[PDB]
């Protein structure tokens, strides 16, 4: 029935309000990334052998990240 | 066995590559063929590979996917924006009128191409017979000027004339200024003697280029024969011979009288007391900028162009300030800069190689003066194509200049006192969604309340583009799929129904006029509706509901799109 009455909790109010977390959100620049201090170290054969190029990955590596839902972004 | 699905209709934009995807413990093998590798299957017919589809003359390796995704240590040389590659039809000559007052000489250096079209021939050893061969050395096209007809006197004529209107069209004005052989005497005269001056041997080059050019553009009809290249493309053994012979044309003429990257370190690494100093090393000269920034810095404006960074630009020697002086000298390639900030003091100072910078009032001060705020973080910018290194201490084994400079004044590394390394925040790309600030200038959103309304406004003299969005994305679920735009009488609009499982974010593109009032409605008349309502000059102003999408630019079509069989 209604916009707000579909992302939010109450479905059965047929009024058109507006809360506060609907703010317009403009594609912005101004925004920072971080480095992270360990990669993946993968080796490559360096030698081209005749039966294929090989790539290598052994060591494994985790990190966690936030998701927000209503941006549907991790973090 | 092939799979039963594929994705069609997607978007050609761009060069595609081949990409492998691992999180760890794998072992792959791409598959070529040649020394590279062997195929395992045949190839469906038509379909070449990677190896035949590198260019020729030019190496092939394998990088991750963009950046420095390696394992180092503070040895990455990081680098800020590039080009694409420069590279990714001859010149126009028959949009000439050709004079008749050297039609004459057309034909006269047409006569001259034709001469040596039968003496290097000749050279080689061919006669003069009534068989168009190549391997019984014969041409019938050696015979008197006058007695070959139009099937055989038609290229040299044509060879004169564009080799003629190549010259107008490149600037240069056309005025005024033995072996025996089977019954023809190419002989006009000693035509290799003046020497040749190197505009007229570049022109000759460029004479070249453009006749391969045609050539090239005639034989891309045909397989894949490595010549396709253009002629800088080309390699360098057979580029004096197609020189060569457009150099004779010339030489009758003559004779006959005729996006910066931003990179600093973590904001809680700010410093508030004492001497700070750290390298950065840059093996190029082209744009970059180094210094030290407050925990404010912004990611986009021009390094130290406001009051929240103080920095130094060798390209062109100036300490960067709310406005540029000319301070310091240049650097080249391969060089290092040390900077040294001194709280105590408000004392920057930067060394070239060791050398202390001078100012133009003979100071080696840069600036002073400076309020302490909220603490100085180092900070770099490195413009298109240029690469550097950044050092914040730890390793005075490999500091360079600070034995020479900073060890006795009581100058410290930047990390010194640090067990592990610090994070190097950058700049990113891509350009997310963020809430509009308060205190942002030339877009104001307000907000009212009968119906709710989120209305807009501005004040500014340049106009662009924006991509406004609302906050929270409305969810479909399994069996709901559909969308319509109604405009203000029906709906009528291109037929987007396809979410099985998505997320689909309320957004419009509007651009700015003088006077922008157009603004969001969530109105209702028998289900979810939103209303953008739009005011004069409504023509490029775009209303849709869109996922996750992080792409900045001026186009209503060109968007990414794949459909799944």
């Amino acid at each position: 029935p209604l916009s707000a009455g579909l992302f939010k909790s109450e479905h059965k109010n047929p009024v058109p309000q507006c809360p506060p977390r609907l703010h317009v959100q403009f594609l912005s620049h101004v925004l920072w990334s971080r480095m992270p201090n360990q990669f993946l170290k993968v080796d490559v054969s360096r030698i081209s052998e005749r039966q294929g190029w090989l790539v290598q990955c052994l060591d494994p590596l985790q990190f966690m990240s936030l998701h927000i839902p209503e941006e549907n972004r991790s973090v | 066995q092939p799979v039963q699905g594929m994705f069609e209709n997607f978007n050609i934009d761009g060069l595609f590559f081949p990409v492998v995807s691992f999180s760890a413990g794998i072992k792959v093998r791409f598959l070529l063929g040649g020394r590279h590798g062997e195929f395992k299957f045949l190839p469906p017919p038509g379909y070449a590979a990677c190896y035949e589809a590198v260019l020729p003359k030019e190496k092939l390796k394998v990088e991750h996917s963009r950046e420095y995704k390696q394992e180092r240590t503070y040895t990455r040389d990081l680098l800020g924006p590039t080009v694409s590659l420069t590279q990714a039809v001859p010149v126009d000559t028959s949009q000439i009128v050709l004079p008749p007052h050297l039609e004459r000489i057309r034909e006269r250096l047409a006569e001259n191409i034709h001469e040596l079209w039968v003496m290097n021939k000749i050279e080689l050893g061919w006669q003069y017979g009534p068989v168009r061969d190549d391997n019984k050395r014969q041409h019938p096209c050696l015979v008197e000027f006058c007695k070959l007809p139009e099937q055989e006197r038609n290229y040299n004529l044509q060879m004169s004339l564009e080799t003629l209107k190549t010259l107008l069209a490149l600037g240069c004005h056309v005025g005024i200024a033995y072996q025996l052989t089977s019954g023809y005497k190419p002989a006009p005269m000693d035509l290799s003697f003046i020497k040749l001056t190197p505009s007229q041997e570049a022109m000759v080059d460029k004479l070249a280029e453009n006749a391969h050019n045609v050539w090239a553009r005639d034989r891309i009809r045909q397989r894949r024969n490595p010549r396709l290249v253009p002629y800088t493309l080309l390699d360098d053994r057979t580029k004096k011979s197609n020189k060569d012979s457009l150099r004779e044309a010339v030489r009758t003429l003559l004779g006959y009288g005729y996006r910066f990257r931003i990179f600093r370190a973590e904001k809680t690494y700010a410093v508030k007391a004492g001497r700070w100093y750290f390298e950065f090393e840059a093996v190029t000269a082209g744009d970059m900028r180094v210094g030290w920034s407050r925990p404010g810095c912004q990611p986009d404006l021009e390094l130290g162009s406001d009051d929240r960074a103080f920095a130094f630009d060798g390209f062109k020697a100036q300490r960067w300030h709310q406005g540029n002086e000319h301070y310091g000298r240049s650097w080249q390639a391969g060089d290092v800069v040390g900077c040294m900030v001194d709280m105590n003091e408000h004392t920057m100072m930067f060394t070239l190689n060791g050398e202390i910078l001078l100012d133009d009032s003979g100071s080696e001060l840069a600036f002073k003066d400076f309020d302490v705020g909220d603490g100085f973080i180092p900070v770099c910018s490195l413009g298109v194509a240029q690469v550097g290194r950044m050092n914040f201490g730890k390793d005075v084994s490999t500091l360079k200049y600070f034995t020479i400079c900073g060890l006795q004044e009581g100058y410290e590394p930047f990390a010194v006192n640090t067990n592990r390394d610090i994070t190097m925040w950058l700049s990113k790309r891509l350009p997310q969604f963020l809430q509009v600030p308060s205190n942002h200038e030339h877009i104001e959103v307000t907000r009212i309340d009968k119906v709710t309304q989120k209305s807009f406004g501005s004040q500014n003299n340049n106009t662009d583009i924006m991509f406004y969005r609302l906050s929270m994305p409305i969810e479909c679920a399994x069996x709901x799929x559909x969308x319509x735009x109604x405009x203000x009488x029906x709906x009528x609009x291109x037929x987007x129904x396809x979410x099985x499982x998505x997320x689909x974010x309320d957004s419009d593109f509007e651009v700015l006029m003088k006077t922008a009032h157009g603004h969001l409605v969530p109105d209702r008349i028998d289900k979810d509706k939103e209303t953008p309502k739009p005011e004069f000059n409504n023509h490029k102003d775009y209303a849709q509901e869109k996922p996750s999408r992080l792409k900045q630019x001026x186009x209503x079509x060109x968007x990414x799109x794949x459909x799944x069989x």
